[PDB]
């Protein structure tokens, strides 16, 4: 929830609600598709709140969680107009038996427009 | 970062044909030390969001039909379906998760010949 | 036969050294005195912003500090013109450590006002069936006694029992959990330790989220997984350990909440009324470790690392080390009234809020011994079976190559001086080498030599010999 | 551990605990040693002044400094120590007053 | 240089400074460090304070802004792989080392 | 001195049990006993005062 | 910021003291007889900008 319309240079906030299952016990992650199709990975958070973020948005997009009200952020500023893009909430997976990590559920996006 | 690199960028096969499809990374995703390869791949349907096949370079997950394989090591993976469904028309992703940032590739887009 | 046997053995493993010769050269290192004030139940936080005001720091919780040493190989020396760097190369073996707590006794004192507690158990004194609605009570808790301490040189595997198969794997409900399938993965620093109900996951293992204090209503739980470092056949997870622990039951308890386990009822011929009814069977013990001595202190005390315990002598590699501590015997809270303002003609319970600190204090005393690789064609085509990335990165050899190639123009910023210009704005990202968080400890300045000075020195010096000793101590008489 | 006093940089009014600064000095004849709060005044930590008994409240409360001692290496500070100590956890309880501390309520 | 006392002491009526980075003697036992120092702060985020660290330092052969040449970090043996060196190497004459040759070009 | 100050040391700082010789001339002391009675809470002061009884 | 070639463009070399600096073959200081100090033996001054005023 919460892309739209907004002018170069300014910000937005987006949120993710979760629903059927123990937010608490899964990471959370922001993925984003540019019009050419491809995923790009926007940010993470741990479950102890470590942020993790790639150069193309760090020091401009916040990621946080509200774990009393089970609710993921992704504070954007000084946006750009390569920016645009539909923005997915995503969960991750810790599969102990082979040490590994996926993104097994994300939402339908929220539509990101800098112009 | 870690680049991932899929070929062919897209292919058309008929119902029954076996398809491979390559993802290449710029760096090792094998972990020496205990030999696990971070690796998984993920399958988008057209106006649906993409869905995880392949975790862990070679572990299948629940739901996700037998006709997908995912294989290979080091830095050569490939995604084998041994007999293409027409339902399966779809841009298939590869996402490494050894490092940070997350990285994703290409993909390589299955479309479905016919009479 | 079968036959198989394995045949027979198809590859062995050599020791890591014994082609390391050491050398007369040491090197010494001390710390200034590291210092956290932490808070041990949970950190406090700024009241409109989500930065701490102060940190949850405490010796509960695993304090992995990154310590990171000089590279030996170019390092200050007297007389060196031996040395060839395609046939020797030189490491680091580090022959002491202490480490002094310069706090005083004083557990970490935790506990939570909703602690889950349904009713007596260890005497007990009445009967309840099954839960009402609403039984926790306030009560607090010391935990139980640990101290362990482990140096290695890669971050070391703790097990804790994680979140396993689903509800749908198995046939166990929601309500009963998830399984508990242990989950082996690397402590990592502000990582909490085991609790005496083992060590496991909190957060999602809780639903209630507040059975226990505040620490550990969220967060994993770790013990170090020895089985794994230990049976690893190069041994650099760790090498050394030694630790002391004791627990003990003040007081089994029960908890609240109704059961969701299968208790078959005709295992017992039935009472009447009252004990016809099924209590709660949700035991817990609750731990304490009571009693603090002075004698009961792992730490204070010299363990000269002239060999180590491992596969690995201690002869580190890539320059770092890792040491975990556990204190939970000087993670000490503190007391003292302080007014809010000034307004009482009494004693008022409403001005005078009490706030508790911890002081957490730490200092590391080093003594390094200089050694030798002696290395040919042969013994590196070994080396780089091993661990392909040790002579990578000495690079005294080998190549990678040395750079070259260029180093312009010209980054970064471009431009400087004068200039600001434009500031420049990022520009991202150079350049990292953590994943894991780590209390750096930087050693590249705080190297001395000296055996005659530095406490920790004169001990090394005098159990050796001439020159010099006496020096003391030595006695330290009676 | 003195009184380091509270700073206006982090938040800490009167009512909260001041960052604690150590300051160490000469033992000297009439000290009080450890209590087990940590060892610390309480002439000005102290604004009560009747948590605690009337003979420490009045006293700095000390820890030997062997650390500073020992580095020494004449030792003319000090060339003899020993020591034996113990205490044990009569109950837990709760102090008198109200929090001062932040509780994040989640 | 040599540590000779001659030129030692002709160098203090230069300019001490040299010396005394280079240092001698007690230290009577020892002052400054060790003694053992130091406490203890090593910043966290509360932290011990108060602090304002202490000041700002200005270089003894700094009056003015300059734009400042760190170099301290970049020293090889080697001079073949620098165009500078080589045509140090070549003017030194060792060992003995071309010097030029033609052409150039033509 | 010159040189320097001394040396060396600083570094290695010279024992008093390389040319502080010992003798087996012995003398002996000792107190003869000390007692101090007080009151260990509070001193007990003239509170009409301001010098302590006990 | 305000530069031209018409202004003074003052450089400020740090050098580390030498017995300061490690080398991985140092038989030829010894501190119990000696010090060292840095002798430059030759500048280049590389230049590389268009011609202009």
């Amino acid at each position: 929830s919460g892309g739209g319309l907004v002018k170069p240079g300014g910000s937005l906030k987006l949120s993710c609600e979760a629903s059927g299952f123990t937010f608490s016990s899964y990471a959370m992650s922001w993925v984003r598709q540019t019009p050419e199709k491809r995923l790009e990975w926007v940010a993470s958070i741990s479950s102890g709140g470590n942020t993790h973020y790639p150069d193309s948005v760090k020091g401009r997009f916040t990621i946080s969680r509200d774990n009393a009200r089970n609710i993921l952020y992704l504070q954007m500023s000084s946006l750009r107009s390569e920016d645009t893009a539909m923005y997915y909430c995503a969960r991750g997976l810790y599969y102990g038996y082979d040490e590994g990590s996926d993104f097994d559920y994300w939402g339908q996006g929220t539509t990101l427009t800098v112009s | 970062d870690i680049v991932m690199s899929q070929s062919p960028s897209s292919l058309a096969v008929s119902v029954g044909e076996k398809v491979t499809m390559s993802c290449k990374s710029s760096q090792s995703l094998l972990y020496s030390n205990t030999q696990k390869n971070y690796l998984a791949w993920y399958q988008q349907k057209p106006g649906q969001s993409p869905k995880l096949l392949i975790y862990w370079a070679s572990t299948r997950e629940s739901g996700v039909p037998d006709r997908f394989t995912g294989s290979g090591s080091g830095t050569d993976f490939t995604l084998t379906i041994s007999s293409v469904k027409a339902e399966d028309l779809a841009v298939y992703y590869c996402q490494q998760y050894y490092s940070y940032p997350l990285t994703f590739g290409a993909g390589t887009k299955l479309e479905l010949k016919r009479a | 036969a079968t036959v198989y046997l394995p045949p027979v053995p198809v590859s062995k493993v050599v020791s890591t050294d014994e082609y390391v010769a050491r050398t007369n050269i040491y090197y010494h290192a001390g710390t200034s005195r590291l210092l956290a004030v932490g808070h041990p139940y949970f950190p406090i936080k700024k009241p409109n912003n989500n930065k701490i005001l102060v940190p949850k720091v405490s010796g509960l919780q695993y304090r992995v500090f990154r310590i990171h040493l000089p590279d030996p190989n170019k390092f200050g020396f007297p007389d060196t013109s031996f040395y060839n760097p395609d046939t020797q190369r030189l490491v680091w073996a580090c022959v002491g450590v202490e480490v002094g707590r310069g706090q005083p006794l004083g557990v970490g004192i935790s506990g939570h006002p909703l602690l889950n507690k349904l009713d007596d158990t260890e005497n007990a004194s009445a009967y309840a069936a099954n839960a009402g609605v609403d039984n926790r009570e306030c009560i607090s808790m010391d935990y139980k006694q640990t101290q362990l301490c482990l140096i290695g040189c890669k971050p070391p595997i703790g097990e804790h029992w994680g979140k396993g198969s689903p509800c749908t794997q198995v046939a166990v409900q929601p309500g009963d959990c998830p399984p508990l399938e242990l989950i082996n993965t690397v402590i990592q620093d502000g990582d909490m330790v085991d609790t005496g109900f083992g060590a496991m996951d909190f957060t999602t293992l809780q639903a209630n989220k507040s059975e226990v204090p505040l620490d550990i209503c969220t967060s994993i739980c770790k013990y170090p997984d020895y089985i794994k470092m230990v049976s690893e056949p190069y041994g650099d997870s760790l090498f050394f350990y030694l630790r002391r622990e004791q627990m003990f039951v003040r007081h089994l308890f029960n908890r609240a909440g109704t059961v969701g386990e299968n208790v078959p009822d005709d295992l017992y011929i039935k009472g009447s009324g009252s004990t016809a009814n099924l209590a709660s069977s949700n035991y817990f013990p609750t731990p304490s470790g009571s009693m603090v001595t002075s004698d009961a202190q792992i730490f204070n005390k010299p363990y000269w690392l002239q060999r180590a315990q491992g596969h690995n002598n201690g002869i580190c590699w890539g320059n770092q080390l890792f040491v975990t501590v556990v204190d939970t015997t000087r993670s000490t809270n503190m007391s003292l009234c302080a007014a809010i303002s000034t307004s009482e003609t009494t004693y008022k319970n409403t001005n005078f809020k009490e706030y508790l600190r911890h002081g957490e204090e730490y200092d590391l005393q080093f003594i390094f011994q200089l050694c030798k690789i002696t290395l040919t064609a042969d013994v590196m085509t070994y080396i780089h079976s091993m661990n392909s990335t040790i002579l990578e990165d000495w690079n005294f050899g080998l190549q990678p190559p040395p750079g070259g190639t260029l180093e312009d123009t010209y980054r970064f910023v471009t431009s400087q001086a004068i200039a600001c210009q434009k500031h420049t704005p990022p520009a991202p990202k150079e350049d990292p080498l953590k994943k894991y968080t780590f209390w750096e400890v930087n050693l590249k300045e705080k190297f001395s030599a000296d055996l005659d000075q530095f406490p920790l020195g004169r001990k090394f010096l005098l159990q050796l010999g001439l020159k010099a000793k006496p020096k003391f101590t030595l006695g330290k008489r009676k």
